[PDB]
């Protein structure tokens, strides 16, 4: 029925700002309970904000003022306008519908770090080898590293194959800037034989690169 | 008419002023009053009254106003911020506007810096726009500050003539001046009545009087300072104030 | 009620011929507008002043006629090098309106095209899809079809196309068809082949190739 | 003699923002009436705003509101400064000087998509082929395909060849994402002998990238 989708997310320093917009897609956001949850990664949830159909504010303890929610009826819109982030709130933001309970929620990121790197992928196609080898099957993969702007994806040809494609959690350097590696297993008859291209994608730059895996020379 | 850009200044003075022969005409577009509305002007008075006078589009009557913005109030003529007068326009596209273009009504459409209010300039300099000097001769960089409303006949209204004239009505300090036009019905007498005659107030019978003023005495007083005697400033005939009977 | 001015759009002519081109006004204006000539891809630049004292730096090809309304601009001996639109305006009020714009067309004779079919690059089938594209160089009748055969199917749907502007030069166009398919898709089938149809050619012409053939 | 030229577009989503800069490249925009004319693409003109030697507005109809302009005559510059862009203007901006008339106004581009791709090239060369060649001539050229934002050009031979030079125009896939290319003719006895490096460079990107077109292997 109702798909509620958001958009907005970034990267910004302290004493920065941010308009989130909860893009009611679904009916009637003039008339429910709307509400911001927080939460940071590896922690649990927290409450943010609420409007009422009616108009009242009534916001969290922490974030007492210096951030502000609105709507809008005829656009469908919920916006989320804050400024001046304490960058203690690297968090991962949802907005949800309040129905008596809540549910219906969709999901959006956020990091307010005190620096910028914005940079993207350095990828390397890690070949199937007789050493990921053993009997019917070989493994091969895409190692993605050094970046910054966490939400990065890599896919295995276009979106095709979803047997044995895993990717890893990403890991977090002393560098400060992040890595991570996906690597999917196929019959060891099939080291060459049909495509295999990871397709990285860096969202918060506009980095797109295919990258093929071929057995070791 | 005038100009827009060298607009005329007339400066009414004392006399007798009926703005409801204006007010009433139906001939005006436009009748708009500012510092007061316009059926209270035939019962007040002021020192100076001046009207300007001048001839622009139609579409442009809406920049005479106080506080607006465009290349007539711009610099052609501006209206002060706290304006008292009022503001009167008419069509007039029969008298201006004549077959082929009428091209003797200009108007200013470059200046260095907006007017002061009715503050009039009728310089003809070389705009001068591009560094270089333009040493009075035109090209490039120097624009001729007057351009032309070619006026024809066959044009949509808010592009033919309208005649605009602006009354402004002023108070310096001195004693007084041009007011509107005074009344009076039909003096009665041998009844005892309630009399106003031009500031003398008071109650009393009339009656027609056998006494002689000086020809330019208006009033006669009694012993003990009571008036007792008015002239009719109309007929100027002398007239006795008796009091209404009391006991 | 602002004014909407109107015009004939389209226009086809020769070289060296007179052109006329009006342009209404659905009110009554006085004289005072503009016309502009605006080449694909650029700015503007006005030609005939606020009548027809036109501006200077122009040559003696424009004749604007002026009126009350129903203004007209005329162009007499046309060369090659007016591939553009002409708008008309209208100076003095502030918001001013603005014209429909004509393009005018420059016919030309019989001139059909050069072909050439290019296979997909072998960097592209490592991305995982297969661009094949086929041009078809200078040629006036710009009704041109070009037929796509994969294995002798004629191919729907998963081509595009675009042309050029009219040659300043020699007044022909150009034409560029591409054809998209996955690499699996591409790998499925031998022959590709572009079949192209034009008035000065007696019958179609085809470029082909086998795709895996050096 | 005047050679106005305009700096500030780019891409950006609704209430965004944007500061054009009319640089008066000419003199005295101190004393001139200025203006700014817009069209979307495949449309006829539009007018938006306009400066008075002197001060003052007038904008137009719908972008009443929501828009601002202003000079700087030290600079010589002409500022534009809009916000909460509708989206729905995605155009092709030009300032010009009012001079009795018009004419003297360089030109500028914006698009205020709801979206970010912003990535750039995929090129690939398309060889000079007999099934190309045809007796005295044959053609080469680039493909260049798939990005996001408009504006992207390809030269050859850093400017060098200007003879059989055509760059077709981009098309606009359902994917969203644009393509094109460019092709030139050249003598067929001059197939492969001479420099024929196509030179794609990808404005609102930094991409520059220089491809060889040869002859088939
Ligand atoms: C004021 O006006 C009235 C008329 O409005 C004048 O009355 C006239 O008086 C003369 C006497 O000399 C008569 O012959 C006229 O017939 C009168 N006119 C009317 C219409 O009745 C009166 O004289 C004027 N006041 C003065 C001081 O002259």
């Amino acid at each position: 029925e109702v798909q509620l989708v958001e958009s907005g997310g970034g990267l910004i320093q302290p004493g920065g700002s941010l308009r989130l917009s909860c893009a009611a897609s679904g009916f009637t956001v003039s008339s429910n309970y709307m509400s911001w949850v927080r939460q940071a990664p590896g922690k649990g949830l927290e409450w943010v904000s609420v409007i009422y159909p009616g108009g009242s504010t009534f916001y969290a303890d922490s974030v007492k003022g210096r951030f502000t929610i609105s709507r809008d009826n005829s656009k469908n819109t919920l916006y989320l306008q804050m400024n001046s982030l304490r960058a203690e709130d690297t968090a991962v933001y949802y907005c949800a519908r309040e129905t008596l309970a809540f549910d219906y929620w969709g999901q959006g990121t956020l990091v307010t770090v005190s620096s910028a790197s914005t940079k993207g992928p350095s990828v390397f196609p890690l070949a199937p080898s007789s050493k990921s080898t053993s009997g019917g099957t070989a493994a091969l993969g895409c190692l993605v590293k050094d970046y910054f702007p966490e939400p990065v994806t890599v896919s295995w040809n276009s979106g095709a194959l979803t047997s044995g494609v895993h990717t890893f959690p990403a890991v977090l350097q002393s560098s400060g800037l992040y890595s991570l590696s996906s690597v999917v297993t196929v019959p060891s008859s099939s080291l060459g034989t049909q495509t295999y291209i990871c397709n990285v994608n860096h969202k918060p730059s506009n980095t797109k690169v295919d990258k093929k895996v071929e057995p070791k020379s | 008419f005038a100009s827009v850009y060298a607009w005329n200044r007339k400066r009414i003075s004392n006399c007798v002023a009926d703005y409801s022969v204006l007010y009433n005409s139906a001939s005006f577009s436009t009748f708009k009053c500012y510092g007061v509305s316009p059926t209270k002007l035939n019962d007040l008075c002021f020192t100076n009254v001046y009207a300007d006078s001048f001839v622009i589009r139609g579409d442009e009557v809406r920049q005479i106003a106080p506080g607006q913005t465009g290349k007539i109030a711009d610099y052609n003529y501006k209206l002060p911020d706290d304006f008292t007068g009022c503001v009167i326009a008419w069509n007039s596209n029969n008298l201006d506007s004549k077959v082929g273009g009428n091209y003797n009504y200009l108007y200013r459409l470059f200046r260095k810096s907006n007017l002061k209010p009715f503050e009039r300039d009728i310089s003809t300099e070389i705009y001068q726009a591009g560094s270089t000097p333009c040493n009075g001769v035109e090209g490039f960089n120097c624009y001729f500050p007057l351009q032309s409303y070619g006026f024809q006949p066959t044009n949509g209204v808010g592009y033919q003539p309208y005649r605009v004239v602006v009354l402004s009505f002023e108070l310096l300090h001195a004693p007084a001046t041009v007011c509107g036009p005074k009344k009076s019905t039909n003096l009665v007498k041998n009844k005892c009545v309630n009399f106003n005659f031009n500031g003398l107030t008071g109650t009393g019978v009339l009656t027609e009087s056998n006494k002689k003023f000086l020809p330019f005495q208006q009033f006669g007083r009694d012993i003990a300072d009571t008036t007792d005697a008015v002239r009719d400033p109309q007929t100027l005939e002398i007239l006795d104030i008796t009091p209404c009977s009391f006991g | 009620d602002i004014q909407l001015t109107q015009s004939p759009s389209f226009l086809s002519a020769s070289v060296g011929d007179r052109v006329t081109i009006t342009c209404r006004a659905s009110q009554g204006i006085s004289s005072y507008l503009a016309w502009y000539q605006q080449k694909p891809g650029k700015a503007p630049k006005l030609l005939i002043y606020a009548a027809s004292t036109l501006q200077s730096g122009v040559p003696s090809r424009f004749s604007g006629s002026g009126s009350g309304t129903e203004f007209t601009l005329t162009i007499s001996s046309l060369q090659p090098e007016d591939f553009a639109t002409y708008y008309c305006q209208q100076l003095n009020s502030y918001p001013p309106a603005f014209g429909g714009g004509t393009k005018v067309e420059i016919k030309r004779t019989v001139a059909a095209p050069s072909v050439f079919i290019f296979p997909p690059s072998d960097e592209q089938l490592k991305s995982g899809t297969a661009s094949v594209v086929c041009l078809l160089n200078n040629f006036y009748p710009r009704e041109a079809k070009v037929q796509w055969k994969v294995d002798n199917a004629l191919q729907s749907g998963n081509s595009q196309e675009s042309v050029t502007e009219q040659d300043s030069k020699d007044s022909t166009y150009s034409l560029s068809s591409t054809l998209t398919l996955s690499k699996a898709d591409y790998e499925k089938h031998k022959v590709y082949a572009c079949e192209v149809t034009h008035q000065g050619l007696s019958s179609p012409v085809t470029k082909s190739f086998n795709r895996g053939e050096c």
